[PDB]
């Protein structure tokens, strides 16, 4: 049971980026992935969830529309688009699998960084 | 992709678009419903009333324990495995939830450690101790009739009374749980039986068993009403006659790309008849396909509607290509009754059978006419800031599709007959002539 | 959204005496209540779901309790090895948000 | 205009003929329900039970209070106009009854004026002075349990036993709630919810609410159950708890040159099967026109078929012209199981499958038989005044159609298969053969 | 007769074969239901309540009443005749159920020689003597409350409570009443009304109604379910208010040589689609005839379908000729809701569309991979002791049929869409096509 | 809103002749239209009411076979035959239109008389 | 059917002072009572319906009351205007009948 | 199986006076009790069923009664014509078992 | 109203035979009949019931196996094929004539007896 990210990323703002979670030693259609975002290397906040098996989202109010959810079953791959990126989100980004409320499993997370170097 | 314009044209007046919600990620609480009343504070002239309650509640829940063991004597840890040869025949639903079973099944065995304090409850509601940091519910069926009504009048009526009032209060409670509890639930191990009928155990009182519980407020009377809040029984015992059901309580997800577009049904006119689309009036459109819904199975709401499944359903190729624009190929049936639509509004917008309803115009008191060759009438700003069909004055919008919406006439589909019977004497005919052919 | 609190935001006790993390939530949340360590540079483990529940393969001195709205995550005998940072998790309604974090060293 | 004799002969068995009553005139009663019960008579242990109650309540009612606002805040005198730009979207069946809400919406004022003797209201049912001259009903939900049971037993039973008990009674009222004023309630502006679906609110009890409000006691039962009866909520209070609800009581209207015939369906011989035709067993003629009807919506009483709302549905050709004698384009469907109709009684004439029903005459001893070649038996007086059909005894009468009926053979109709799967199948079949034609 | 191979290549996973079971051989119990309570103990202050529920209660029971006699006045002995000139318009099944009446006419009387006893039944359940060797039983609807609630707390509230709590009683249970003695019972003279319907003349509680009575516990829960334990009203008095019962007691027989096999549906793939295959799935064999089986109206237990009649329907020719093997004469439709049942469990073997649902083999840890030209894939022992299909994982058997079932191809059916405005769609092409043709 | 009646009218007595109401300024599908019986100048009595959305009748008993209520949905007209008029049958007769309820207006009524001149 | 009678068939009085014209039904009619003014030699006006509601173009003077099966119709100070015939019809059952009439003078 | 006991197995008493034949049911089988009489080397003929109602054609002293489990079947006034076998039989649960049978002289 | 048996009948032992009951004189679809045996000339016990209509049976579990009930409702006829005969299987049968629950017409009785003469 692995959850590989994409990895960290250097993107400007404004830009548009996305987040790759793939998915091996389980069924990835059975689970729903959460996405938190740790900010500050201490706060943690979740994102939202995507459920692959029925095709269905739960965002936080935080971010929708800066966030979008999608997943690749074909792939076992579940996909974090980021919109209209600014400072604040740079941050520490993770895929955690969820059987139904308890993320057991995360991915190393994506420390995405926004800057124009 | 659905053409409104065409659709409205037909009668299919553009209803409120709704977003697609199915349950997800279920919330599972563990609550004993006790089946059976403590009646030891009335006990001195209870009488074989309980006797024969305990017999008729035994033969009613073996029923649901062997069920449940069916599954609780073939699954067994690995990660959790499943004897299908001792299953022998079963669904991939019936075997998810016997998963789900066997993973209730350690806070199933923790409850049950309680067996002698969950017999000791004497109160409808009671909160017990499991491990001094977890805690079970026991709702006690009648235990709350007992304490409020034959209790209290022991004295006041002649004990027989007290026992006959018990034998019958067990025995509306055991009329109401047959429905549910009863031979009809031939697959107890499914987590998909609603906590509304779970409650017939508690009197039908899921309200007291979810604010008991606990829930999420958001969307919660929405889970409700769509079935979504199912719960399962977990364990059942024959000898103190308790339940444990595992309540799942899921949130709603949206679904992604997916709206349900409603349309709203009105009669048109064609040649001298007045007829209204055979169209669904719910239409799934899901990553730009369109498909149909069993939004009967759903709870609609002003805003989304919720389902406790994905309840798509395939769409025929011509209905999928009318629904688009191709209206000759969207059947039409005739409207014989009275009481038929005649106008619906859509943002702001009248579309109405000015033929079969009087449409007056408010503004400058003229009637608003429909030529024998149009189907519907779209009255807006353009001709009619206000509107009068038949008695009900509208003031209206601006129709942000054609201008030329009235004068552009459309290809009519062909007539049908969607009475079960006249289906059944169409397909007659049909293969008549296809013989003959 | 359920604002989820932390007391002992950074706490450091000596090794092999009991630690007791108490956490808060602005609602009663029902023991929706996930506990998570997070050691450093590493992402955040499941460690005690439904505010009592062990999850599988973290050691057994974890023994987190609580109910309603105030819980608290029990260590007991340290070890070197649990200095991280421990998030409680509100699960009940859909904004599932964390507890401000708790570092222990 | 059917042909009676003919569709005896392929078992349509003409039964009561019945005429046709839709609801009008609606007389319109206002009531107050209030949703929460007065516990000042026992507010010294009451708890933190009625906050909650009232939070819940609340959630429940405000999804209907806005909903209503939609329409009172966008319907304005002129003479009745309502903003269709800020309604939007609506069907006729809505506007229609905003108009209804809006013109009851003086009287909710004239109650609402009564607002804290609404609230101080301490029986299930009690009449209030609008002004001196109207009079408003208060029906309180649960009400009639506090001072019943509750307050007599305040120091019989711990005053938190009485707290739980009042905390059950108001669980279980919000569970019978929801089924109706839940988010099912998604259009409250309809005035087509019956009584039954509003006395949810005062606990299903509905001949408290009529009985209070006062009918005309002519055709009230019947109006009940064809749902005519109808209760539209006009203003809903999320402070006192409380809704009023407008009562329609309409009255029952013969439709003109409108009769329902009823056809008896009995089996028949063909070949050597068993076959009943497919033939709608309500057939509706209007002004000498053969329609379709949706009866399960009305209400069938002994004389009269009673709905509420035209539910006329149109008919195929081939069934109109087979119910008029083309008996070969009525469909028939085979007969496999042993509970069918072999026989039927019109007009003192049994009309019977002696094939498979065994005939014998009671006067003469001997057997009716019927050939292969007939389809029904024709059974009356000119050849048995007195029939046995299996271990019925039946007496009979003169049959005043045909004296040659059980000689003159018919001409009978397609087979089918009205089965949900085999109607796909014969579907698949016959796009099957067109293709390959 | 079924070929489960060809059926599970297609979807149709063998379920669990069930015998079949329908009502016989019925013990006919009478009962007294008294619809009236007793309020002889707190007559002091009831006012006009009885006398207004007595004229409601009329008028419910009048037309029953009125129902019965014309069938207790055109029944006679010889052996017993029925005038059909005077019963006019009659069904077989009612001519039948006036027969029962009649026969049940002799206990009317013997009980109604018991009026005033009846009268002054003041329990809600009395055993009267009727002959010092026969007796009869008296429920009388709300005496438990009554006696229960009422006569207790007489000088606890005032005596208007009472009054106003007795009334409110009586209109709950005119309430719950009306649903099934009010208009919709046009037909009383049925003994096909079940005696739940019954019960609700003594509030619901048919728990207590049939204990009373007794019964032979074998069968006796699945014949309530089955709707196969009915009551018919042999006697209305519109002066005491009572109604008396004849309960039927029926056993079950199987039916011979009649077995309902259960199809589970699974989803397979076809060219790169999911698709379920319409196909019924309930299958009636009996006799070695394959029909349809409307089941709905069936209990369906583990072991045997229960019904209260032969439910047997007619199947089509293409339907049996694919239920027999010719596949592709078995109508699919396309699955596009993410929840079908994407795999079954039949005999210890897995039918799974590996293609739709993750396959994995939990003993040597591959892959089950499914090929894009196979429907399903068939796991057993042979391939995969356990395989995991998703999360739950499965320890399987050997299958019993084709060792080449994977690697040997079948033939597929026709695509469908079995929604009713697809329905409607899809005649009206072929109607077109036929036309053009 | 006008009811307009068909006017006076002298019959001979065993005849049948029929009251047009022809309405304006309403919509005529959505009212219903009652009749009434005005006899010797003082006493009304209720005929019957036609409601032509459904085409539905609600007539008084006295008034069954004697009266029969048709409408013309195309002319907004409805009719009263009267069937068999006796000398009682002499009075003015009236239609009234009913929203559901109250006989708002009514038309200037028909004062018919039976009788062979 | 429902027998409306109303007491003061025939009454004259002085213009300017109130008057109470009652009505009374056999059977509990529950306020589905009409009011019809009926000047001479034209068609009747409706009064007052729903046995409270002044109808729409008449004048505030009419204050009609009354509930169950007694009720009356109140003029206020007289007019000449209103010298017409008062009906009380039956409202509540299918026969919707009339009352006897009250000709004010 | 429901157990079908008769008391007197072998009763025989001079012909003119009452005789009672008890029935004993081992479950309460409420009035389901048939009551047969077989003469010698003739089928048994229905006598009493509903354990109260005579069966036509058989003579009118035959007056058996009973209810629960416990019954009786009376003959009064003997005749040498009643001198067969008396079955009671169980006829409430679906294996319907009968009495051991009293014969009669 | 007639039960006809078919007649005593010699049969060996593992045998299997079948005794008809003809039916006349009423309805005999619409009546159910019912087996008894008569062993040792005193004890009766009841095998099992038919149901012609409904083509159902009810067989008493000690039967099940060695009895199977038919009817032939073209002949009227109920039949008795007893299986595995042993010597215990040599009794009298009756087909007894049910309304719903009484047994009111028997048929005279095969005494069926089992041996090798």
């Amino acid at each position: 049971v692995q959850l590989q990210q994409s990895g960290p990323e250097l993107v400007k703002p404004g830009a548009s980026m996305k987040i790759a979670c793939k998915a091996s030693g389980y069924s990835f259609t059975d689970y729903t992935m959460n996405w938190v975002k740790q900010s500050h290397g201490k706060n943690l906040e979740w994102i939202g969830l995507i459920n692959p098996y029925i095709g269905g989202t739960n965002y936080n109010q935080k971010f929708k529309g800066k966030a979008t959810l999608t997943v690749d079953k074909s792939s076992s791959t579940a996909y974090m688009e980021l919109l209209s990126l600014t400072f604040e989100d740079s941050a520490v980004y993770y895929c955690a699998r969820d059987p139904s409320r308890a993320m057991d499993y995360w991915g190393q997370g994506t420390s995405v960084t926004v800057s124009s170097a | 992709i659905l053409h409104y314009e065409k659709l409205s044209k037909i009668g299919l007046v553009k209803g409120v678009t709704r977003k697609y919600k199915i349950k997800s990620n279920p919330l599972t609480k563990d609550i004993v419903i006790k089946m059976i009343p403590n009646v030891s504070n009335m006990s001195q002239c209870t009488g074989s009333v309980m006797e024969n309650y305990k017999t008729r509640l035994n033969g009613i829940l073996t029923p649901i324990k062997g069920a449940l063991e069916i599954y609780k004597n073939n699954t067994h840890d690995l990660g959790v495995i499943m004897a299908g040869v001792a299953i022998g025949i079963a669904t991939a639903a019936q075997i998810t939830a016997g998963v789900a079973l066997y993973e209730a099944m350690k806070n199933a065995d923790n409850i049950n450690k309680l067996k002698s304090s969950i017999e000791s409850t004497n109160e409808a509601v009671v909160k017990l101790q499991e491990t001094a940091e977890k805690t079970v519910y026991v709702l006690t069926a009648l235990q709350d009739y007992i304490n409020t009504n034959l209790v209290p009048t022991i004295d006041k009526i002649s004990c027989k009374q007290t026992e006959l009032s018990l034998d019958l209060a067990l025995s509306k409670y055991l009329s109401d749980l047959l429905f549910v509890f009863g031979p009809n639930l031939q697959d107890p191990v499914s987590n998909s039986m609603t906590i509304q009928a779970i409650s017939q155990a508690f009197g039908g009182n899921y309200e007291t068993l979810l604010r008991t519980l606990g829930y999420a407020t958001e969307d919660f009377d929405d889970l409700l009403e769509s079935d979504s809040i199912t719960g399962q029984i977990i364990y059942v015992d024959l000898s103190s006659y308790y339940i444990i059901v595992r309540v799942y309580f899921p949130i709603l997800t949206e679904i992604q790309q997916a709206y349900i577009q409603e349309l709203l049904p009105v009669s048109f006119n064609n040649d001298n008849s007045e007829w209204i689309s055979i169209v669904p009036n719910f239409i799934l459109v899901r990553n730009t396909l369109i498909s149909n819904i069993e939004i009967g199975f759903c709870l609609i709401t002003k805003r989304s509607v919720i389902c406790n499944q994905d309840y798509a359903t395939p769409m025929t190729n011509n209905m999928r290509e009318c629904l688009t624009g191709s209206t000759e190929k969207c059947p039409r049936e005739l409207v014989v009754s009275s009481h038929v639509p005649r106008f619906a509004l859509s943002n702001g917008v009248l579309f109405a059978n000015c033929i079969s309803v009087t449409c007056q115009c408010q503004t400058t008191g003229r009637a608003i006419s429909q030529s024998g060759e149009q189907t519907l009438l779209m009255i807006d700003n353009t001709t009619c800031p206000t509107a009068v069909l038949g008695n009900v004055i509208i003031s209206l919008g601006k129709y942000l599709g054609s201008v030329n919406y009235n004068s552009e006439g459309i290809a009519i589909g062909p007539p049908v007959f969607t009475d079960k019977v006249d289906i059944s004497s169409q397909i007659s005919s049909m293969n008549q002539s296809l013989q003959q052919s | 959204d359920i604002q989820m609190t932390q007391s002992p935001a950074s706490l450091s006790a000596s090794v092999g005496e009991t630690v007791t993390i108490t956490c808060g939530a602005s609602e009663n949340i029902y023991g929706a209540l996930n506990w998570f360590q997070r050691k450093q540079g590493k992402s955040p483990q499941l460690l005690i779901y439904g505010a009592t529940n062990l999850a599988d393969g973290m050691s057994s001195r974890f023994s987190g309790s609580g109910s309603g709205r105030q819980y608290s995550l029990k260590i007991g005998s340290m070890h070197p090895d649990d200095v991280a940072t421990y998030y409680c998790q509100n699960v009940l309604s859909t904004p599932w948000t964390f507890g401000g974090g708790t570092r222990l060293e």
